[PDB]
């Protein structure tokens, strides 16, 4: 539920910008959600969710590249 | 912009080495500061309502110019005319505000007069921060054998460093104790404007 | 199904660059536990090591200011109770210059702290310029008030 309320994802929001300066998997995961609860109250395209999950897929096999074969 | 005419003039007085960007740009924001912040009536003649008509730079200078090639002297001679605002008065006007601070297109013998001074601040600069830096390494100096193949000849000459640049300008700054003399005895802070060196 | 672009954007191929330790958990911890390519440490392989630099460094000042050492002497210019006192000087001015650039970059809405703030407390307070790091005029009331006066003066 405390992803309802308006005030309370826009102070999460400052909180997941906070944390991107250094892209990790998990972080961009977030960021993905985030889009996601914003593109379904239409304050946002889906074209640019495609364009964050997008970036998130690379970023994954880039870290599934540096591991053993 | 002018770091070119900056160069040339660095190497007319004395620094023939390749200094880096950082100083260029610590000169030109100098240099632009002191331009922003830029007989005669007060004669004696002046004191009556109606006139009445009439009727070690130079032993080292000297000592560079016999010690110099033919090739270094032509060098030398084309960098001698580098200025500031030859021939470049839009570009000048431009990088020196004249709009935003005065009314604009003054008479281009003040643009002369502005270049003259400009060549004269930046030969001062050069010529004590060259100082600073040779005292520093004076006192500082108080492994790989065989060879490569792009190995330098000798080297050993390095050109200034900021530092030196910043140290020159503090020095420059200073004024005479006849600006302070009315300050003796209390523990007044001294506040002055910028000095046009 | 998923929608594959027949050309990727510009955020997706991006060459990744070094990026720092963000979060605050601590780093060097040896516990049970990334970004792509990781900033290096710093470190040095042998040398003087700051131990030297920082306490020759007062020394150095002296030289410079007291225009000259000769042969076979230096480092002992200042007694041991003028060092003390140029040290406090020293804290004491970081602190206030500090103290004051906070507060009056605060002052004008701004959220971080510039060079302009420091360079404006310096120049107004301290008489301090460094460079290389980038008006008033009556109004008519005052006018009115100089020419009524001039005008009765006469």
């Amino acid at each position: 539920e405390y992803w309802q309320n308006q005030e309370n994802r826009d102070q999460l929001d400052t909180v997941i910008k906070g944390v991107m300066d250094a892209p990790t998997p998990r972080r961009y995961f977030f960021q993905a959600f985030m889009s996601l609860l914003k593109l379904h109250n239409k304050q946002e395209t889906p074209q640019d969710f495609n364009r964050v999950v997008d970036e998130a897929i690379q970023l994954s096999i880039r870290k599934w590249h540096q591991l053993p074969k | 912009a002018n770091w070119f005419e900056l160069c040339q003039m660095m190497y007319v007085s004395g620094e023939t080495g390749e200094p880096s960007l950082e100083t260029t740009g610590i000169i030109e924001d100098i240099v632009r500061q002191q331009v922003i912040e830029i007989g005669l009536p007060w004669e004696p003649a002046s004191f009556y309502s109606v006139e009445v008509p009439e009727r070690q730079r130079l032993r080292k200078a000297d000592e560079r110019t016999k010690a110099m090639t033919k090739e270094e002297y032509v060098t030398w001679s084309e960098f001698r005319q580098a200025s500031f605002t030859y021939r470049k008065g839009k570009r000048f006007r431009e990088w020196a505000g004249f709009g935003l601070v005065t009314d604009s297109k003054p008479s281009d013998d003040i643009i002369d007069i502005l270049g003259f001074l400009t060549f004269e601040m930046v030969q001062t600069l050069t010529e004590e921060a060259l100082k600073i830096k040779e005292q520093e390494d004076l006192h500082r100096e108080r492994l790989t054998g065989g060879g490569g193949l792009f190995d330098p000849p000798n080297e050993g000459r390095t050109p200034v460093e900021p530092r030196h640049i910043q140290e020159a300008f503090r020095r420059l700054q200073q004024r005479p104790k006849k600006a302070r003399a009315m300050l003796n005895g209390t523990k007044l802070q001294q506040r002055t404007q910028l000095k046009l060196f | 199904k998923l929608p594959i672009p027949k050309v990727l954007h510009d955020k997706a191929i991006q060459m990744p660059q070094p990026v720092p330790n963000i979060g605050g958990a601590g780093s060097g911890r040896p516990t049970y536990t990334q970004p792509a390519l990781p900033k290096t440490p710093a470190f040095q392989l042998e040398g003087e090591g700051e131990r030297v630099l920082n306490k020759k460094k007062l020394d150095e000042l002296v030289r410079q200011v007291c225009g000259g050492t000769a042969e076979g002497q230096d480092g002992n210019m200042l007694t041991p109770e003028v060092e003390e006192s140029v040290l406090n000087m020293a804290d004491a001015f970081v602190d206030n210059v500090l103290h004051q650039a906070c507060r009056n970059a605060k002052e004008r809405g701004s959220k971080v702290l510039e060079i302009r703030d420091i360079q404006l407390v310096l120049e107004r307070v301290y008489n301090i310029r460094i460079p290389g790091y980038a008006k008033v005029q009556p109004n008519s009331n005052w006018i009115k008030k100089m020419s009524a006066v001039q005008a009765a003066k006469v």
